[PDB]
RNA sequence: GCGCAAGACGGACCAGAGCGAAAGCAUUUGCCAAGAAUGUUUUCAUUAAUCAAGAACGAAAGUCGGAGGUUCGAAGACGAUCAGAUACCGUCGUAGUUCCGACCAUAAACGAUGCCGACCGGCGAUGCGGCGGCGUUAUUCCCAUGACCCGCCGGGCAGCUUCCGGGAAACCAAAGUCUUUGGGUUCCGGGGGGAGUAUGGUUGCAAAGCUGAAACUUAAAGGAAUUUGGCGAAGGGCACCACC
RNA sequence: GCAAGACUGCUAGCCGAGUAGUGUUGGGUCGCGAAAGGCCUUGUGGUACUGCCUGAUAGGGUGCUUGCGAGUGCCCCGGGAGGUCUCGUAGACCGUGCACC
């Protein structure tokens, strides 16, 4: 179906906010590679960015054929 | 796609492809200087060897051929040379 | 080969492997490999030793083939040819 | 592709661009024309000792060191062989080919690959006999081995 | 006209296969287009196991299995029900189907 | 047979679809109360409901299809 | 159950894998000989995939002279089945099926698609050779090696998708780049029979292969594809005038 | 000669000592690895586990609990309390035919 009134029940759950902006996190883990990505481009090491440790060594694509 | 920049490569995809297929002919191969540590002088060596080869004054033998580049001697030093 | 009474005297003669086990070793994707000598021992006995084969999938292998060449083959045939000539 | 295979192939030594004695490399052009000749009185065919001459000194080509290439210079001096290397090696294996078959009469690829190759020499022998190079009065047949190897 | 891609086989750059007699027939089938039937099986069935296992002198004794290849012709196959038939779209369908029981 | 063996009853968990030439007996999931973890697949005959309890001769043959 | 003897074949490992011009090729080891592809700042310098004459190889079956003849098995014998079998079925069973040489050159010898060269999409795997790059293993340290993983290159057997484009459509990375027609080069077909027939030539011990008509008759013979229709084809649904 | 950074082996006081002995594919300057006898700060804190074999609390191979799957558990020793571990369901075949139209 259609609705005008834009489903009251959750319309008021998205109202509802939590405090905090769910993004501006205290720290952000960011792999060194992007973080060279977007050194080069417009902005060095900033305080919110901090190196990935390389536990890489083991590789992807699980088996199949 | 179909507009490509075919006159100014980026250098990447020159030593990409394969040799043939390059904008100008160059080879993939190179001159290599090697020495005996034992040794003390420097011979000039292709980076395809082909064959055995021995150093003026039989002092050892350098490296072995192989079917891709040349197998050297552990502990020899090089440097990669260009005109 | 020796019975004097109410008892009878044993002797090695040959060992051999059940039919179940052998069919559960042969499966596809994988290399079978075979070798056999014709070996003695010290005393005046003529043995002949079978023994097979079976390659390994590695456990971070993504290839379903997991097959050998053929002179690896050939070189492992000889390994064991060396190996059953040397501990018999 | 091939001539007488069905399979097509790209592996070919390519030339660089560059015409130039290379600057490290202290070698004029007499002297490397004395080992090319000490080369010849060692007695080897000339692709063999061009590949060692580039790979024991450091050489890029002989071609931009002198004037001219090594089969020149060789039938200057006069050593050369009169029958040329291609049809050495091939009549060699002709030779071999045929002293395997006289043995073993059930081989028919063999025969086959035989066939291909005197073929193969004897278009190569028009060509060296349209460009004056060996003489007209020249023949092949199975019959002479002891007196051309 | 062509019914497949291939011809209900998997000869691509041979042009001759070994022949192999069927069980079921006695036809000189060819490898690559015979229908090939692995079956994992027990020496006996499932409703008399335990009736085995409470006869044996052993303990905890494990049954062995037979591990047998049946080489199959395909008058055979369809006549045993072992492989039916699809639609036209049905057919671009490589994948068996799932085991599950 | 010729053997002594006890009566066990059971009890039921799940009723299942029904099998038979003219589709009469019923394929029921029924467990035991003296070992409550092993649990086995029977045939029935007759109308059973979730919730009852059912005596059984033997414990030792397993269920099947039709025939 | 224990041995001997003979002959045949190399299963499972064995794949839309490899090799070979094609037929074709599977137990280990040794000997000989050839070749693709990979790499090359090596050599020769136009030496060319194109081919009537001509030449080699060539599945099975068929013929000729030798010892072997296990198994299987054309003709033949017997018994059932059937209204009627010298057919399907079962038991024996000659020649062949096996080897050496001497033949013939016919297959649905089919990718039912000649050879070379160039151009035009992507994707994921496979085999070879080369190349670069974290990590693990032949136990713990260091290097090359084999094994594994991540990428690239060339050749090959192959797969998925499409308004690139084509075709009558099945379908096609070729069967495209074709009226907006022309890259080079062999063989081969003008409705259907008659008929690959008669004659002649040709080769063959024979069996027979190649070349190859005419008279007369016919308005159809055919290719792709859609809908009830019919299966001694499969799958599913319903019914107390079907069952439990 | 000067400059301070980054990383790691080994030990938990040190010599003996990486001597012997062990093995590997090919080596190396080498892995595993104590002791006798000793001299002296007279011998670092926190932190979880642990099925079996090989070869390290790694790696490899391979199990038990209820048929299956998910939890939970499976080194040694000493005491106590319990005794039917929890959760959900295919775990299907397994005597069966077939002339002649």
């Amino acid at each position: 179906i259609s609705i005008k009134l834009q489903e009251e029940e959750r319309e008021r759950r998205d109202n509802y906010v939590p405090e905090v902006s769910a993004l501006d996190q205290e720290i952000i883990e960011v792999d060194p590679d992007t973080k060279e990505m977007l050194k080069l481009l417009d902005f060095g090491s900033l305080s919110n960015l901090q190196v990935t440790q390389p536990t890489v060594g083991m590789n992807f694509k699980t088996p199949r054929g | 796609p179909l507009a490509k920049d075919l006159l100014h490569p980026s250098p990447e995809e020159e030593k990409r492809k394969h040799k043939k297929k390059r904008l100008v002919q160059s080879p993939n191969s190179y001159f290599m200087d090697v020495k005996c540590p034992g040794c003390y002088k420097i011979t000039t060596v292709f980076s395809h060897a082909q064959t055995v080869v021995l150093c003026v004054g039989c002092s050892t033998v350098l490296c072995q051929p192989t079917g891709g580049k040349a197998r050297l001697t552990e502990g020899c030093s090089f440097r990669r040379k260009q005109h | 080969e020796d019975v004097q009474g109410k008892n009878c005297l044993t002797n090695f003669h040959g060992m051999d492997l059940t039919r179940d086990k052998m069919c559960s070793m042969v499966k596809k994707w994988q290399t079978m490999i075979e070798a056999h000598v014709d070996v003695k021992t010290t005393d005046g006995y003529l043995l002949r030793l079978f023994c097979v084969g079976f390659t390994k999938k590695r456990n971070n292998q993504i290839r379903k083939t997991s097959y050998a060449q053929h002179q690896q083959v050939r070189q492992i045939r000889k390994k064991m040819m060396e190996i059953m000539t040397r501990e018999v | 592709g091939r001539m007488h295979a069905p399979g097509k192939g790209l592996s070919q030594s390519a030339l660089p661009y560059r015409r130039s004695v290379p600057t490290w490399l202290k070698l004029t052009s007499d002297d490397v024309k004395e080992q090319i000749y000490k080369l010849a009185k060692k007695g080897l065919t000339p692709s063999q000792i061009g590949v060692i001459l580039r790979d024991s000194h450091g050489v890029a080509q002989v071609r931009f060191v002198t004037g001219n290439k090594i089969l020149r210079i060789l039938k200057s001096k006069g050593l050369a062989p009169d029958l040329p290397e291609d049809l050495y090696h091939l009549i060699k294996k002709a030779v071999a080919v045929r002293k395997h078959l006289e043995r073993n009469r059930k081989d028919k690829d063999a025969k086959f690959r035989l066939i291909l190759i005197e073929s193969r020499i004897h278009r190569l022998a028009r060509y060296y006999k349209t460009k004056r190079v060996l003489p007209p009065n020249w023949k092949y047949e199975s019959s002479t081995a002891s007196a051309l190897v | 006209t062509k019914k497949r891609r291939n011809n209900g086989r998997a000869k691509k750059g041979r042009g001759h296969v070994q022949p192999i007699r069927c069980t079921n027939c006695a036809r000189c089938v060819p490898k690559d287009k015979a229908i090939k039937k692995f079956v994992i099986r027990n020496i006996v069935e499932a409703a008399a196991v335990r009736d085995i296992s409470e006869a044996s002198v052993f303990d905890a004794y494990v049954l062995p299995k037979l591990y047998v290849k049946l080489h199959y012709c395909v008058s055979c196959a369809i006549h045993s029900k072992v492989v039916r038939n699809r639609s036209r779209e049905a057919r671009k369908d490589r994948t068996p189907p799932p085991r599950f029981r | 047979t010729s053997r002594v063996q006890p009566i066990k009853l059971a009890r039921v968990t799940k009723v299942l679809g029904r099998t038979g030439s003219q589709g009469q007996c019923t394929q029921v999931r029924v467990e035991f109360m003296d070992d409550t973890s092993r649990s086995i697949i029977r045939n029935v005959k007759g109308p059973v409901r979730e919730g009852d309890v059912l005596t059984l001769l033997e414990s030792e043959r397993e269920a099947r299809r039709l025939r």
